[PDB]
């Protein structure tokens, strides 16, 4: 499918998901099922000055995924940066 | 001559009896159902050590094979290639890079290619060492592939001296350069004369400029050539002017991973076997006798593979797919029999790809390898704060240190200063209560001619309303006053655009230490979108990111017009399920709102859908937000369920009994004044810094402005898919992007559009 045109229909696309999620409801239950269970990320960092994502992205792994994230061997390191910088920069206290 | 090996398929035995050969302890080279078996990187060579040996033999590359010790060997995958599967027909061609003649000997450099499915998959680079004197300036040649450097042609001066430089040939000699980044595919062939001036210079490759739409085109050659060379200027002229596309970064300080105790076996004689070296130095007494050497010595690629389990095991997570690179340097030998300590340590971090370097020690304390290795995590996932966060001297810390955060913020402030005259990092540093835009002098014109273009096109009965934001402003107009009540940082124009800009600063200080997967997935909370869009993808610059959220933040304190104050009879409230009722899940919060909202004859509807039972943001009617507050205040006390009683006793009489309980709550909230406090509920907590109602049915009329600003400002030139698709998951539409009529036709169903349906329609036409 042509370069301009998958471009334009990116573009179209992108522009509407925008214009409407401006004020369109955010259906975050299910945002946190296509990162946590449907791509097994691991490191979550949460970009802000205090954690919100933070308590939101762990309650939602304790209720659904603390039988699915010990039962495939994998440790989910939900992160804030003006708390966890630390992590992030692999800057530890000796 | 291009050398070219036998096809040689990957089978499962030969692998599973590498795993014990090498003694790898990783499950990703077993055999089990389900899951594939992928061959181990350090495999590779068995397919492709046949080719890469049949190199080193020619007449015209000549040396004593028993004084030849290999000296460093690598494995790197070209990007996308998926390491090697259980069942795959590897093919391998390798050509001679560079015949150097060092004054100690002559060290050989070979370039083997392994190719899966007709295409590339890795690469293996190799250097071996015939010893002695090599009188070798006729048979000697260098062929290496230089480094695609870039160079911005951002002034003229620059250009006038790239143009001076008569190797760069062009297609069109009036093509205009200025503001753009050429990239060079230069390649260098050298015949020496002597073990350091070179006998003649070769330097060709076609010269490329990237476009805006980013599909490069070749406008230039490259087409240096002379005789008694010292250094080639063309390599030298871009290794100063231009830059490497990929510059690793470093840590403070290296995290010292390991030491561990790997032993090497007292026989070489289980993976001479399946590797192909047959070499009796490494199991032959009498041979290792002959090389002058104190025993049997160790497979050099045997230490290599056996690190490169530790590599994966201490530095790649245990997983194979992810281990991107693999290089050895063989420093010293080592005999059977040995507990090697080996030194792993992660030294740098570059673009999602974990640098780790290693030197190899044994019991008698000496370095005996040292070698890298490249291990891509794409595990990284992004999630970003909304609004009310703010606080006084917020990413001012980061500001003082980072290059990466100051050249942000100082590039949007300058932008607001000189387009709307103010200090985003006035207000966030020291917050003042009243900010006074002075329109004087010809600076004061340009800037109130900005102001002049913000306008609600806000439809009402099937037309547009454009009412201009902050009437007061006109062509007479000399200065407006910002007023905020305690401080303008808290009033949402400046929240939104500092929030933004620190969430995209500390973003822009992990792309300057380079600790961010290009192929991460993000979302973010509400605004935080936007920060995330801007940060992961580049979709909007830093001076149309914060216009854009100026904008939003211009169009929600205005999106309702209040008393004098400031004071919105909206907001929104953060709702627990579970607090009312455990039974009382998210179908039947959605049922108790829709019926409270259509009774009351207020405004209130679920805008954030943040955890799964434990938190719903629901905006509307101040009143319709305190009357479902005491809606599931009753409920709770009372332990009623509603999807017990509408289908186990009675079908649509507890819609019918629904009226009498939100007729009493609705005639008990109708009572308070209107500027009324949101009391927090037994169910429910009220949202504190969040006036406006973000995401409700009050902003349905300021969607279309919405649309027509994001028409004006993102501009598919920016827009790339590749950056986007599989990450991008969108507030409303929790997908991934997807540029299908799977994806237009599940947006046009949660909110239809004329534009997403005309696509949809014409799909057949954009098809081709």
């Amino acid at each position: 499918m042509k370069p301009e045109v998958e471009q334009e229909l990116a573009h179209i696309l992108l522009t509407e998901l925008l214009a409407y999620q401006f004020a369109s409801p955010v259906r975050w239950i299910e945002t946190q099922d296509v990162f946590l269970k449907d791509f097994n990320t691991e490191r979550v960092v949460e970009i802000g000055p205090s954690p919100t994502l933070a308590g939101m992205a762990q309650r939602t792994l304790k209720n659904k995924y603390e039988s699915y994230d010990a039962a495939l061997s994998l440790h989910r390191e939900i992160l804030c940066y003006s708390k966890d910088a630390k992590e992030i920069y692999y800057t530890p206290d000796p | 001559d291009v050398i070219k090996g036998k096809d040689f398929e990957i089978t499962a035995k030969e692998v599973y009896d590498f795993t014990h050969a090498v003694g790898n302890n990783c499950e990703d080279f077993v055999s089990r159902p389900d899951r594939t078996m992928l061959a181990p990187m350090d495999f590779a060579i068995v397919v492709g050590w046949r080719a890469i040996i049949k190199a080193i033999f020619p007449n015209t590359v000549d040396g004593d094979l028993l004084k030849l010790v290999h000296l460093s060997n690598g494995y790197k995958m070209i990007p996308g290639a998926k390491p090697l599967q259980v069942g795959d027909v590897v093919s391998t061609t390798a050509v001679i890079e560079s015949v150097v003649n060092q004054p100690t000997g002559k060290i050989v450099d070979v370039v083997g290619t392994l190719s899966r499915n007709g295409k590339p998959v890795m690469e293996v680079t190799s250097s071996f060492f015939y010893r002695g004197n090599y009188t070798d300036f006729e048979n000697t040649f260098q062929k290496t592939v230089e480094p695609v450097y870039q160079m911005h042609i951002k002034t003229s001066k620059d250009i006038a001296v790239l143009r001076s430089k008569e190797w760069f040939q062009l297609d069109d000699e009036d093509f205009d350069l200025l503001n753009k980044t050429l990239t060079f595919e230069t390649e260098t062939e050298v015949t020496f004369k002597n073990a350091n001036i070179f006998s003649s210079v070769k330097c060709f490759g076609p010269i490329k400029v990237e476009l805006p739409t980013k599909e490069t085109v070749e406008i230039g050659i490259v087409d240096y050539e002379a005789g008694a060379s010292h250094g080639n200027p063309v390599v030298d002229f871009l290794k100063r002017n231009g830059s490497t596309l990929e510059q690793k970064v470093n840590l403070e300080n290296p995290i010292p991973i390991a030491v561990l105790d790997s032993y090497t076996p007292s026989t070489n004689e289980p993976y001479a076997r399946v590797s192909g070296d047959l070499n009796p130095i490494h199991v032959s007494r009498h041979f290792a006798s002959y090389a002058n050497l104190p025993g049997t010595i160790t497979h050099g690629m045997f230490s290599s593979a056996s690190v490169r389990a530790l590599i994966e095991n201490w530095a790649a997570d245990s997983v194979s797919s992810r281990v991107r690179g693999y290089t050895c340097q063989f420093v010293d030998m080592v005999l059977p029999n040995t507990a090697l300590k080996t030194s792993i340590q992660h030294v740098g971090m570059i673009n999602g790809r974990k640098l780790i370097k290693f030197e190899t020690r044994n019991e008698d304390d000496v370095v005996v390898l040292t070698g890298e290795a490249e291990i891509e995590q794409p595990v990284t996932t992004f999630v970003f704060t909304g609004q009310g966060s703010q606080e006084q001297g917020m990413g001012m810390d980061l500001y003082k240190t980072s290059k990466a955060a100051q050249d942000v913020w100082n590039r949007a402030d300058n932008h607001f200063k000189d387009t709307y005259g103010f200090s985003i990092l006035d207000i966030v540093i020291n917050n003042p209560v009243n900010l006074t835009i002075h329109f004087g002098g010809e600076k004061g014109k340009r800037i109130r001619e900005n102001y002049s273009a913000m306008i609600f096109e806000t439809i009402v009965d099937g037309k547009l309303k454009t009412e201009k934001i902050f009437k007061e402003i006109n062509e007479h107009s000399t200065s407006y006053t910002f007023r905020s009540e305690k401080g303008l940082l808290s009033a949402t124009q400046f929240t939104q655009p500092a929030l933004t800009l620190m969430e995209k600063a500390a973003f822009e200080d992990l792309k300057s230490k380079g600790l961010i997967p290009a192929d991460a997935t993000f979302a973010g909370h509400s605004l935080g979108e936007y920060a995330a869009l801007a940060s992961l993808a580049d979709v909007m610059s830093i001076e149309s990111l914060v216009e854009v959220v100026f904008y939003r933040g211009m169009t929600m304190q205005v999106a309702v017009p209040r008393d004098e104050l400031g004071r919105s009879n909206y907001g929104m409230i953060a709702i627990n399920p579970g607090r009312v009722a455990a039974s009382f899940s998210q179908e039947a919060l959605q049922y108790v709102v829709e019926r409270v909202g259509k009774r009351t004859g207020w405004l209130v509807e679920i805008v954030n859908y943040n955890v799964e039972n434990q938190q719903y943001v629901a905006a509307g009617d101040l009143r319709a937000l305190d009357t479902v507050t005491n809606v599931l205040n009753f409920i709770k006390l009372q332990k009623i369920d509603i999807i017990e009683l509408q289908k186990s006793l009675s079908l649509e009489e507890v819609e019918g009994h629904l009226f009498e309980i939100i007729d009493e709550a609705s005639k008990k909230s109708a009572v308070k004044p209107r500027p009324l406090k949101l009391e927090r509920g037994f169910a429910c907590i009220p949202l504190v810094g969040i006036s406006v109602p973000f995401h409700s049915t009050y902003l349905m009329n300021g969607v279309k402005p919405f649309k027509s600003f994001l028409k004006k400002n993102i501009i598919k030139e920016n827009v790339k898919v590749a950056r986007l698709a599989g990450k991008y998951i969108p507030n409303l539409t929790a997908k991934p992007f997807q540029v299908t009529k799977e994806y237009f036709q599940d947006v046009y169903d949660l909110t239809g559009s004329e534009p997403i349906k005309e696509i949809i329609d014409n799909w057949e036409k954009y098809e081709q």
